[PDB]
């Protein structure tokens, strides 16, 4: 087990810059590095072979330099298209290891939380369970704070949160709280509302709802 | 010839010889003076019809050579001074030789000629020799010959870098590999390579060899100066040890030079173990 | 042309067994060495194990050591990864690389096939609209959506009537309730006048439960 790590985790930069991922192996592994490229939902695609070749088909703003144990992919001058994961991998010996991969995000403006909440369908309620949803919008950065509060009680552990890859067109992320309850615990009380920390937002801003 | 009109005659090296027109110098400059007084003549904003004037007064001075303290401040003369006269020079200095290729800067028959009288007479093409020359015209040592290279001490392999030995052809490059390798054998591994690295042109089998045993990893590019017959017996198992996992852009070169004729001598079923595929060679049982 | 097609990756009851295939195309298959690749839903890339050109020599991590086997056929074009005594831990997507060389960097991945290792039987979704009654109090914009309960295994494709509505679609990420039950759910986010004149429909599709679902999405 030769030990890879990479530095940093997650970087947020913006077009046309000079980007530098560093990768460090615990052991001397010589010239025996590559690099892979993964955006969301689709397969990993190689860059660089003999911790300096370019593949065939990669831009040339790509250049892997190192050896020993001290490695660096650099993106020169970014495109949209490059905003990725990145994976250092060395095959030097068995076992094979790649790094924990580097999120590389767009960078931009702040952006407040567009706030929404949707009490649930008459549908779902005949069949037994009762689910609240908070939906935020389009926000800048990733760390928001969704709180659920039914009659002015904070609900913890009984919600779960889900957060879209950065957009494509506005660069902006969006998220989902899932208040799950019973038939009979949503009839029991009045006042729902998720109250909602983001930076963008200058007070935490609670859209609530009441039982019919 | 004829006599210097009155008052005309030059007393000392001024700036008013500028005025002066070419049959004025040849009387009313005595030879002996422009000797003495050879510090100054650079300055002196003479034209190449005056010179011509002056290089003639010197010839007549010393018909047998040149003392070092005229070649000093020798000046812009240099262009003008024949090959045949520098032939017989005792310059035996770096700082006069610095000097004169100063200028030359502003082939060269002269520069060449100047050169060879310099080593002739230092006795061996030293490091700092080496050093200086290749500040002014660094591909000097592979514009020699192959026989030429020999006189150049080992210890003096040192002062090259590899910048010089790209316009290096083989019938040098052979002459200079032996050199190096007895220059670089205090060394081993991580150090001997990046030394032995660009003379690798002139390197036989045998050495390769020897060079895969030491794990070195060794690139494509350099892969492909290889001597195309130090290559052919080489096996699939000593190549992949070279190249390490540069290997891996090998497949690029099949119908290149020094591989190409590698793979066709080699078996197909010996190729296919290297997970490249490359075609051409022996279908055996 | 050059295509790495895996399959046969499914559902499994831990302990259970399952074979794998990466069907070549575009390529001479003889003359490569591929290995195994898997990636955990949502965590990083592990190498699993790496066949020779021959067939001969097989490498493996010690975490799949001696449960799963590297097979590979150059007659059907394909590659093999037989396994055994699954647990939890082996649920991922399953990556068949190609090797540029033995001793090399893999230059070629394939779309990749997911397995999944849990007890819970296939479920398909149930689907539930999220009216926008009051989400157009917003003021221009007026946020709709449906919602995915109760399905396994991964995935569920939820396209906005019928691929046709684009621009404004949030179909979120999959969590997983106490259940061991995957729960998603899309929004999208439209304007306000449109609602009642414009019949907005969410298409959810089950492959694994067969189950596919149009549900419409009205306020009053
Ligand atoms: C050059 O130096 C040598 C060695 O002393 C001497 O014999 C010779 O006369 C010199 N030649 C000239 C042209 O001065
Ligand atoms: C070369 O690498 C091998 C492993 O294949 C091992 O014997 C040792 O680390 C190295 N040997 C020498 C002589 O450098």
């Amino acid at each position: 087990d030769i030990q890879m790590t990479q530095s940093p985790s997650s970087l947020s930069a913006s077009v046309g810059d000079r980007v530098t991922i560093t990768c460090r192996s615990s052991q001397g592994i010589g010239s025996w590095l590559a690099w892979y490229q993964q955006k969301p939902e689709k397969a990993p695609q190689s860059l660089i072979y003999a911790a300096s070749s370019l593949q065939s088909g990669v831009p040339s703003r790509f250049s892997g330099s190192g050896s020993g144990t001290d490695f660096t992919l650099t993106i020169s001058n970014l495109q949209p298209e490059d905003f990725a994961t990145y994976y250092c991998q060395q095959y030097n010996s068995y076992p094979l290891t790649f790094g924990g991969g580097t999120k590389v995000e767009i960078k931009r403006t702040v952006a407040a939380p567009s706030v929404f909440i949707f009490p649930p369908s008459d549908e779902q309620l005949k069949s037994g369970t009762a689910s609240v949803v908070c939906l935020l919008n389009n926000f800048y950065p990733r760390e928001a704070k969704v709180q659920w509060k039914v009659d002015n009680a904070l609900q913890s552990g009984n919600s779960q949160e889900s957060v879209t890859e950065q957009d494509s067109k506005d660069s902006t992320y969006s998220l989902s709280s899932t208040l799950t309850l019973s038939k009979a615990d949503y009839e029991k009380h009045k006042v729902y509302a998720c109250e909602v920390t983001h930076q963008g937002l200058s007070s935490p801003v609670t859209k609530s709802f009441n039982r019919g | 010839k004829t006599a210097c009109p009155s008052g005309k005659k030059a007393r000392e090296i001024d700036e008013s010889l500028i005025f002066y027109k070419k049959w004025e110098l040849e009387a009313c400059v005595d030879a002996a003076l422009l000797a003495t007084q050879m510090d100054r003549v650079n300055a002196i904003p003479f034209t190449y019809e005056q010179l011509d004037v002056l290089k003639h007064k010197l010839d007549e001075l010393y018909p047998q050579g040149y003392p070092e303290s005229v070649i000093q401040h020798l000046g812009y003369l240099f262009l003008k001074m024949s090959p045949e006269d520098i032939r017989k020079w005792n310059v035996t200095s770096l700082e006069t030789l610095k000097a004169l290729l100063e200028v030359n800067k502003g082939p060269l028959p002269q520069v060449a000629t100047l050169i060879d009288r310099f080593v002739k007479g230092r006795g061996q093409l030293d490091k700092d020799t080496l050093d200086t020359l290749t500040a002014f015209y660094p591909g000097y040592l592979c514009s020699l010959s192959p026989e030429e290279l020999s006189s150049v001490p080992p210890s003096s392999i040192w002062a090259v870098r590899p910048q010089d030995l790209d316009t290096c052809d083989p019938r040098q490059l052979d002459v200079l590999y032996p050199k190096a390798r007895l220059a670089f054998q205090n060394m081993n591994g991580s150090e001997y390579f990046v030394k032995i690295q660009s003379f690798l042109g002139g390197a036989p089998t045998e050495d390769l060899k020897a060079l895969s045993q030491q794990n070195v990893s060794m690139d494509l590019a350099t892969f492909m100066k290889l001597r195309t017959d130090a290559v052919l017996p080489l096996t699939v198992a000593e190549v992949q040890k070279l190249l390490g996992p540069h290997v891996e852009g090998l497949k690029a070169e099949e119908r290149h030079r020094p591989v190409r004729d590698w793979i066709l001598r080699q078996r197909q079923d010996d190729l296919d173990t290297l997970g490249l595929g490359l075609q051409g060679g022996i279908p055996n049982g | 042309e050059v295509q790495l097609l895996e399959s046969g990756g499914g559902l499994v009851q831990p302990g259970g067994s399952l074979r794998l295939s990466c069907a070549a195309s575009g390529l001479t298959f003889r003359s490569y060495a591929m290995t195994w690749v898997r990636q955990a839903p949502g965590k990083g890339l592990e190498w699993v194990s790496g066949i020779s050109v021959s067939g001969g020599i097989t490498y493996y991590a010690d975490s799949v050591k001696g449960r799963f086997t590297i097979s590979r056929d150059n007659s059907k074009n394909t590659l093999y990864l037989q396994m055994n005594s699954l647990r939890a831990e082996d649920t991922a997507v399953y990556y068949c690389a190609k090797r540029g060389a033995a001793v090399g960097s893999f230059d070629y991945w394939g779309q990749g096939t997911l397995v999944t290792v849990s007890s819970a039987s296939t479920k398909g979704p149930s689907v539930f609209p999220l009216a926008p009654s009051s989400k157009s109090t917003s003021g221009g914009t007026a946020a709709l959506g449906c919602l995915v309960k109760d399905y396994f295994p991964e995935p569920v494709t939820v396209s906005w009537n019928s691929g046709a509505l684009t621009s404004g679609v949030h179909t979120f990420p999959a969590v997983l309730q106490s259940s061991g039950l995957y729960s998603l759910s899309s929004v999208v986010t439209v304007p306000s006048s449109s609602l009642g004149t414009q019949t907005y429909i969410c298409n959810v599709n089950h492959k694994p439960s067969n189950t596919k679902v149009d549900k419409k999405v009205e306020p009053k």
